């Protein structure tokens, strides 16, 4: 069997997410929402221009701002006017509102879906034996990009099917067995 | 080069077999025969450029999956699209534009000098950059300032306090931040 | 490509000798035979880059004994070590470092443009230089001033009167020579 877009809500209190299908042969993908906080962006020289995020699968901008000391917000820019998210790749200052001066540095905070990597963002492990055996995606690596708390993680993977067969005896006494559908 | 040959059969006399063996022996031993021309090819190929600096058309070389511009250590020219450059951990402090990366070889494959050039017709967006790379370490990107047509660059339509690149500019029509009464 | 040949023994007849001559004649006269492929190699080799710009591994080219950087007039990339550079009669007026020399060809082998790059991760030591060379004559080395991360460089831990390169710097923590009460 192939399981695809298998959905589990990730918990910060418990990094380990179970795969539903017990007898996993192998995993094909893992993906989830990641937040990047305080990504330093440098303002391009073209007025009303674009500025490029370090990830191309971004879908929501949380905040755009400048600071005179750590955590003190000097200006926050107001999305819709000021700037917008263009193509999921760029902050776009073509709206009629304010923008940072050219060449200055400002902060962006944004959400993107990551293709998680085995041995880098997550590791895979098992606990039980038999039908109570389970596969887990643990997100154990500390430098690994963990999903946002209380968001969907998707898994795609393959698992062994069972089969159930019927035993018959005919009038000649020959035992015959008919295979079921896997 | 080409051999003249006719297939011999059990009905052909020994003279015919002799004639074809002579045709073979002559084509293989004449002036500038196949052996001589192949020895000339081996000799001249050894003097040639055995590794690619462009592709086979004279366009930029391709590159694999990279996390950073420092992951490109093979010599030659690489076009990098604005969308790919954006995603790199060690991109320069600038707007995302299409660029070309030129990689200069050294004494070892673990070290390089990198040059980067932006691909814009706007004189405020055309830039040249360079750095040294050694394993995972590098210098910062060294920005080089060009005078457009040997003149100071002109800035307008911004607050003067929002200018942040070093150097000498003519400022006019500024939206704010100027001294009292100073228009340009 | 390869000939299928069997050595003719004392047991063999003129039919077997005929078969081996046919095997030779066929391998030499088939479509895309050895003669055609060697003529294709001569044609394609003539279009190729017949002189080296790198070594055969994609590293810098080797150079013979030299007295001056102007003695390297072949095109390509050359690594030069700090101890060697310190002895050359036309070296730039700088700290001795490992460098790469890039040589750009002209209308004759007696003239070149040379670019020189220093091989340091330290932003104060990474430098780009260039010059024109004609026979034994040249311009001086034209030093190109880079801005690290598009910013003025920082100087510290020295006397302000020992700074000897032109340009604009941020100075702090100087060991002496400052005005009274000026720390940076």
């Amino acid at each position: 069997g192939t399981a695809e877009n298998e959905s589990t809500i990730f918990n910060k209190s418990n990094n380990s997410i179970s795969l539903a299908n017990s007898p996993v042969k192998e995993i094909r993908r893992v993906t989830g929402q990641v937040l990047i906080e305080k990504e330093r962006v440098t303002r391009g020289a073209q007025g009303d221009g674009q500025d490029f995020l370090s990830n191309n699968t971004a879908f929501e901008i949380v905040k755009v701002w400048t600071e005179t000391s750590p955590g003190v917000t000097t200006k926050e820019y107001k999305q819709g006017e000021d700037f917008r998210l263009t193509d999921g790749q760029t902050i776009d200052w073509s709206p009629q509102g304010q923008e940072p001066s050219g060449g200055t540095s400002y902060y962006v905070s944004y959400k993107y879906n990551k293709r998680m990597e085995a041995g880098k963002d997550y590791e895979v492990t098992t606990q039980g034996e038999g039908l109570s055996k389970k596969w887990y995606i643990n997100f154990t690596p500390s430098n690994g990009a963990k999903p946002i708390d209380q968001t969907v993680v998707l898994v795609d993977y393959t698992y062994y099917l069972a089969r159930k067969d019927s035993v018959f005896i005919n009038k000649y006494g020959d035992i015959a067995i008919l295979p079921g559908e896997p | 080069m080409a051999l003249n040959f006719t297939t011999i059969t059990e009905n052909n006399v020994i003279r015919d077999l002799t004639t074809q063996v002579n045709n073979i022996g002559e084509e293989l031993t004449k002036e500038r025969n196949i052996f001589d021309i192949t020895d000339d090819l081996v000799y001249n190929f050894n003097k040639s450029q055995k590794i690619k600096l462009t592709d086979d058309k004279g366009l930029t070389k391709s590159y694999g999956n990279i996390t950073a511009l420092r992951d490109i250590k093979e010599p030659g020219y690489y076009y990098i699209g604005a969308r790919t450059l954006a995603t790199l951990l060690d991109r320069p402090d600038m707007e995302s534009l299409d660029v070309v990366l030129h990689v200069v070889p050294l004494d070892t494959s673990s070290k390089v000098v990198q040059h980067l050039y932006t691909l814009s017709t706007n004189n405020n967006q055309i830039k040249m950059l360079y750095r040294f790379v050694s394993g995972n370490s590098s210098s910062e990107w060294q920005f080089i300032q060009g005078l457009p047509s040997n003149k100071n660059a002109v800035i307008s339509g911004t607050n003067i306090l929002d200018i942040a690149s070093p150097g000498v500019y003519f400022v006019m029509g500024m939206t704010g931040g100027m001294p009292s009464g100073v228009s340009s």
